[PDB]
Protein backbone atom coordinates (compact mmCIF):
# COMPACT_ATOMS: atom_id res chain seq x y z
CA UNK A 1 0.00 0.00 0.00
CA UNK A 2 1.10 3.04 -0.68
CA UNK A 3 2.70 4.99 2.23
CA UNK A 4 4.83 8.07 1.65
CA UNK A 5 2.96 11.75 0.37
CA UNK A 6 4.89 10.72 -3.09
CA UNK A 7 3.48 7.10 -3.36
CA UNK A 8 0.28 7.95 -2.04
CA UNK A 9 0.06 10.89 -4.78
CA UNK A 10 1.05 8.78 -7.47
CA UNK A 11 -1.18 6.36 -6.47
CA UNK A 12 -4.21 9.13 -6.50
CA UNK A 13 -2.67 10.51 -9.74
CA UNK A 14 -2.88 7.35 -11.99
CA UNK A 15 -6.92 6.83 -10.18
CA UNK A 16 -7.81 10.45 -11.41
CA UNK A 17 -6.63 9.83 -14.75
CA UNK A 18 -9.03 6.77 -14.90
CA UNK A 19 -12.32 8.97 -13.40
CA UNK A 20 -11.14 11.44 -15.61
CA UNK A 21 -10.83 9.34 -18.98
CA UNK A 22 -14.31 7.75 -17.92
CA UNK A 23 -15.84 11.07 -17.40
CA UNK A 24 -14.30 12.73 -20.74
CA UNK A 25 -12.70 10.40 -23.70
CA UNK A 26 -14.42 7.71 -22.55
CA UNK A 27 -18.37 9.09 -21.68
CA UNK A 28 -20.36 7.51 -24.03
CA UNK A 29 -18.97 4.17 -23.18
CA UNK A 30 -18.88 4.74 -19.21
CA UNK A 31 -22.55 6.64 -20.34
CA UNK A 32 -23.33 2.87 -21.88
CA UNK A 33 -22.18 0.90 -18.79
CA UNK A 34 -24.05 2.48 -16.04
CA UNK A 35 -27.16 1.04 -17.29
CA UNK A 36 -29.91 2.40 -15.34
CA UNK A 37 -31.68 -1.61 -15.46
CA UNK A 38 -28.85 -3.45 -13.83
CA UNK A 39 -28.15 -3.88 -9.95
CA UNK A 40 -26.43 -1.00 -8.05
CA UNK A 41 -22.99 0.20 -9.81
CA UNK A 42 -19.55 2.23 -8.70
CA UNK A 43 -17.19 3.79 -11.10
CA UNK A 44 -13.28 3.05 -9.77
CA UNK A 45 -10.75 4.32 -10.78
CA UNK A 46 -7.43 1.93 -10.41
CA UNK A 47 -3.86 2.63 -9.81
CA UNK A 48 -2.86 0.92 -13.40
CA UNK A 49 -4.99 3.68 -15.07
CA UNK A 50 -7.99 1.86 -15.35
CA UNK A 51 -11.62 1.78 -15.01
CA UNK A 52 -14.59 0.29 -14.18
CA UNK A 53 -18.05 0.12 -13.80
CA UNK A 54 -19.17 -2.51 -11.44
CA UNK A 55 -21.55 -3.86 -8.71
CA UNK A 56 -19.99 -2.83 -4.79
CA UNK A 57 -17.60 -4.90 -2.75
CA UNK A 58 -19.29 -8.15 -1.73
CA UNK A 59 -18.04 -8.40 1.36
CA UNK A 60 -18.34 -5.39 3.93
CA UNK A 61 -16.50 -3.56 5.63
CA UNK A 62 -14.11 -2.67 2.59
CA UNK A 63 -9.86 -2.77 2.28
CA UNK A 64 -10.45 0.64 0.54
CA UNK A 65 -13.26 3.42 0.69
CA UNK A 66 -16.11 2.60 -1.55
CA UNK A 67 -17.10 4.53 -4.30
CA UNK A 68 -20.56 6.09 -4.20
CA UNK A 69 -23.42 3.45 -5.09
CA UNK A 70 -26.03 3.17 -7.62
CA UNK A 71 -24.76 6.16 -9.73
CA UNK A 72 -26.69 3.97 -12.38
CA UNK A 73 -30.00 5.07 -11.15
CA UNK A 74 -29.83 8.32 -11.14
CA UNK A 75 -28.33 8.28 -14.82
CA UNK A 76 -32.34 9.05 -16.81
CA UNK A 77 -33.56 11.00 -13.93
CA UNK A 78 -31.19 14.03 -14.56
CA UNK A 79 -29.67 15.82 -17.06
CA UNK A 80 -26.69 14.22 -18.78
CA UNK A 81 -24.72 17.46 -17.49
CA UNK A 82 -26.16 16.77 -13.83
CA UNK A 83 -25.59 13.40 -13.89
CA UNK A 84 -21.65 13.81 -15.35
CA UNK A 85 -21.29 16.32 -12.54
CA UNK A 86 -22.80 14.26 -9.57
CA UNK A 87 -20.41 11.13 -10.63
CA UNK A 88 -17.56 14.22 -10.43
CA UNK A 89 -18.05 15.21 -7.04
CA UNK A 90 -18.68 11.67 -5.73
CA UNK A 91 -15.24 10.83 -7.53
CA UNK A 92 -13.46 13.74 -6.04
CA UNK A 93 -14.48 12.72 -2.82
CA UNK A 94 -13.52 9.27 -3.69
CA UNK A 95 -10.02 10.09 -4.71
CA UNK A 96 -9.72 11.98 -1.30
CA UNK A 97 -11.25 9.48 0.88
CA UNK A 98 -8.33 6.33 -0.47
CA UNK A 99 -5.86 9.16 -0.61
CA UNK A 100 -5.91 9.98 3.21
CA UNK A 101 -6.82 6.33 3.96
CA UNK A 102 -3.54 5.77 2.92
CA UNK A 103 -2.09 8.37 4.61
CA UNK A 104 -3.77 7.99 8.04
CA UNK A 105 -0.04 7.40 9.96
CA UNK A 106 1.15 11.34 8.07
CA UNK A 107 1.87 13.84 10.37
CA UNK A 108 -0.15 17.10 9.86
CA UNK A 109 2.45 18.73 7.78
CA UNK A 110 3.14 15.50 5.62
CA UNK A 111 -0.92 15.28 5.15
CA UNK A 112 -1.06 19.37 4.32
CA UNK A 113 1.63 18.55 1.83
CA UNK A 114 -0.32 15.81 0.27
CA UNK A 115 -3.35 17.81 -0.46
CA UNK A 116 -1.49 20.47 -1.63
CA UNK A 117 -0.32 18.44 -4.73
CA UNK A 118 -3.81 17.07 -4.91
CA UNK A 119 -5.27 20.78 -5.20
CA UNK A 120 -2.83 21.69 -7.78
CA UNK A 121 -5.27 19.35 -10.41
CA UNK A 122 -8.49 20.65 -11.57
CA UNK A 123 -11.25 18.59 -9.98
CA UNK A 124 -13.10 16.02 -11.72
CA UNK A 125 -16.17 18.45 -11.07
CA UNK A 126 -14.21 21.71 -12.47
CA UNK A 127 -13.67 19.32 -15.72
CA UNK A 128 -16.61 18.45 -16.23
CA UNK A 129 -18.69 21.55 -15.68
CA UNK A 130 -16.10 23.64 -17.36
CA UNK A 131 -14.83 25.56 -14.84
CA UNK B 1 -38.17 11.73 -12.84
CA UNK B 2 -36.00 9.55 -9.54
CA UNK B 3 -32.76 10.46 -7.85
CA UNK B 4 -32.33 7.65 -6.44
CA UNK B 5 -33.77 4.24 -5.91
CA UNK B 6 -33.28 1.00 -3.29
CA UNK B 7 -30.11 -0.61 -2.70
CA UNK B 8 -29.71 -4.14 -4.98
CA UNK B 9 -31.00 -7.09 -2.94
CA UNK C 1 -26.60 22.69 2.23
CA UNK C 2 -23.29 23.85 3.56
CA UNK C 3 -21.81 26.26 0.84
CA UNK C 4 -19.10 28.86 2.10
CA UNK C 5 -15.87 27.68 3.35
CA UNK C 6 -16.95 28.57 7.04
CA UNK C 7 -20.51 27.05 6.73
CA UNK C 8 -18.79 23.67 5.27
CA UNK C 9 -15.94 24.00 8.20
CA UNK C 10 -18.51 24.67 10.77
CA UNK C 11 -20.48 21.35 9.98
CA UNK C 12 -18.01 19.42 9.47
CA UNK C 13 -16.89 20.43 13.22
CA UNK C 14 -19.92 19.46 14.13
CA UNK C 15 -20.08 16.23 12.48
CA UNK C 16 -16.39 15.38 13.95
CA UNK C 17 -17.29 16.19 17.83
CA UNK C 18 -19.85 13.67 17.35
CA UNK C 19 -17.76 11.10 15.65
CA UNK C 20 -15.38 12.28 18.69
CA UNK C 21 -17.43 11.64 21.34
CA UNK C 22 -18.58 7.90 19.64
CA UNK C 23 -15.22 6.60 19.85
CA UNK C 24 -13.85 8.21 22.87
CA UNK C 25 -16.12 9.59 25.73
CA UNK C 26 -19.41 6.79 24.47
CA UNK C 27 -16.88 4.42 23.38
CA UNK C 28 -18.44 1.88 25.63
CA UNK C 29 -22.05 1.86 24.23
CA UNK C 30 -20.90 2.88 20.47
CA UNK C 31 -18.73 -0.74 20.99
CA UNK C 32 -21.98 -2.62 21.84
CA UNK C 33 -24.49 -0.83 19.43
CA UNK C 34 -21.84 -2.53 16.62
CA UNK C 35 -23.53 -5.88 17.14
CA UNK C 36 -21.94 -8.39 14.84
CA UNK C 37 -25.94 -10.28 14.52
CA UNK C 38 -27.39 -6.94 13.62
CA UNK C 39 -27.44 -6.42 9.89
CA UNK C 40 -24.44 -4.16 8.44
CA UNK C 41 -24.02 -0.86 10.00
CA UNK C 42 -22.45 2.60 10.20
CA UNK C 43 -21.38 5.26 12.12
CA UNK C 44 -22.57 8.75 11.27
CA UNK C 45 -21.76 11.97 12.29
CA UNK C 46 -24.36 14.47 12.39
CA UNK C 47 -23.89 18.28 11.81
CA UNK C 48 -25.97 18.90 15.69
CA UNK C 49 -23.09 17.00 17.04
CA UNK C 50 -24.71 13.58 17.62
CA UNK C 51 -23.58 10.33 16.66
CA UNK C 52 -25.98 7.62 15.64
CA UNK C 53 -25.07 3.92 14.05
CA UNK C 54 -27.36 2.67 11.82
CA UNK C 55 -28.14 0.65 8.75
CA UNK C 56 -27.24 2.39 5.44
CA UNK C 57 -29.02 4.64 3.23
CA UNK C 58 -32.09 2.42 1.85
CA UNK C 59 -32.24 4.50 -1.83
CA UNK C 60 -28.92 4.93 -3.64
CA UNK C 61 -26.81 7.00 -4.76
CA UNK C 62 -27.68 9.24 -1.65
CA UNK C 63 -27.39 12.39 -0.97
CA UNK C 64 -24.43 12.54 0.66
CA UNK C 65 -21.38 9.89 0.69
CA UNK C 66 -21.73 7.33 2.85
CA UNK C 67 -20.11 5.97 6.07
CA UNK C 68 -18.02 2.71 5.54
CA UNK C 69 -20.35 0.47 5.48
CA UNK C 70 -20.67 -3.15 8.20
CA UNK C 71 -18.21 -1.81 10.51
CA UNK C 72 -19.82 -4.45 12.91
CA UNK C 73 -18.93 -7.33 10.78
CA UNK C 74 -15.27 -6.42 11.79
CA UNK C 75 -15.73 -5.85 15.67
CA UNK C 76 -15.15 -9.12 16.80
CA UNK C 77 -12.63 -9.83 14.46
CA UNK C 78 -10.05 -7.77 15.10
CA UNK C 79 -8.30 -6.61 18.99
CA UNK C 80 -10.80 -3.74 20.16
CA UNK C 81 -8.03 -1.01 19.67
CA UNK C 82 -7.33 -1.92 16.06
CA UNK C 83 -10.78 -2.18 15.06
CA UNK C 84 -11.49 1.64 16.76
CA UNK C 85 -8.77 2.62 14.85
CA UNK C 86 -10.12 1.09 11.81
CA UNK C 87 -13.55 2.89 12.19
CA UNK C 88 -11.41 6.36 13.40
CA UNK C 89 -9.41 6.06 9.94
CA UNK C 90 -12.77 5.77 8.22
CA UNK C 91 -14.72 8.38 10.14
CA UNK C 92 -11.86 10.69 9.58
CA UNK C 93 -12.05 9.85 5.37
CA UNK C 94 -16.04 9.97 5.78
CA UNK C 95 -15.62 13.56 7.49
CA UNK C 96 -13.21 15.32 4.37
CA UNK C 97 -15.65 13.35 2.04
CA UNK C 98 -18.43 15.14 3.10
CA UNK C 99 -16.85 18.55 3.52
CA UNK C 100 -15.41 18.27 0.09
CA UNK C 101 -19.01 17.23 -1.43
CA UNK C 102 -20.63 20.11 0.05
CA UNK C 103 -17.00 21.99 -1.62
CA UNK C 104 -17.61 21.20 -4.66
CA UNK C 105 -17.93 24.90 -6.06
CA UNK C 106 -14.86 26.25 -3.86
CA UNK C 107 -11.88 27.46 -5.68
CA UNK C 108 -8.54 26.39 -5.48
CA UNK C 109 -7.53 29.44 -3.13
CA UNK C 110 -10.96 28.31 -0.92
CA UNK C 111 -10.41 24.34 -0.70
CA UNK C 112 -6.77 24.92 0.46
CA UNK C 113 -8.16 27.06 3.32
CA UNK C 114 -10.91 24.26 4.02
CA UNK C 115 -8.34 21.88 3.95
CA UNK C 116 -6.10 23.97 6.05
CA UNK C 117 -8.94 23.86 9.04
CA UNK C 118 -9.52 20.44 8.85
CA UNK C 119 -5.80 19.37 9.01
CA UNK C 120 -5.43 21.64 12.17
CA UNK C 121 -7.91 19.67 14.83
CA UNK C 122 -6.21 16.29 15.40
CA UNK C 123 -7.21 13.37 13.22
CA UNK C 124 -9.97 10.80 14.76
CA UNK C 125 -7.28 8.30 14.20
CA UNK C 126 -4.86 10.19 16.13
CA UNK C 127 -6.58 10.84 18.74
CA UNK C 128 -7.85 6.91 19.36
CA UNK C 129 -4.31 5.79 18.98
CA UNK C 130 -2.49 8.21 20.93
CA UNK C 131 -0.48 9.43 18.67
CA UNK D 1 -5.36 -17.64 18.77
CA UNK D 2 -9.10 -17.85 17.67
CA UNK D 3 -9.37 -15.78 14.52
CA UNK D 4 -13.02 -14.68 13.70
CA UNK D 5 -14.26 -13.66 10.52
CA UNK D 6 -13.49 -9.93 10.09
CA UNK D 7 -15.53 -9.32 6.57
CA UNK D 8 -19.14 -10.45 5.99
CA UNK D 9 -21.32 -10.54 2.54
CA UNK D 10 -23.39 -7.14 2.64
CA UNK D 11 -26.83 -6.97 4.31
CA UNK D 12 -28.97 -7.27 0.64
Amino acid sequence: SPRTVEEIFKDYSARRAALLRALTKDVDDFYSQCDPEKENLCLYGHPNESWEVNLPAEEVPPELPEPALGINFARDGMQRKDWLSLVAVHSDCWLLSVSFYFGARLNRNERKRLFSLINDLPTLFDVVTGR
Amino acid sequence: QKKRRKRST
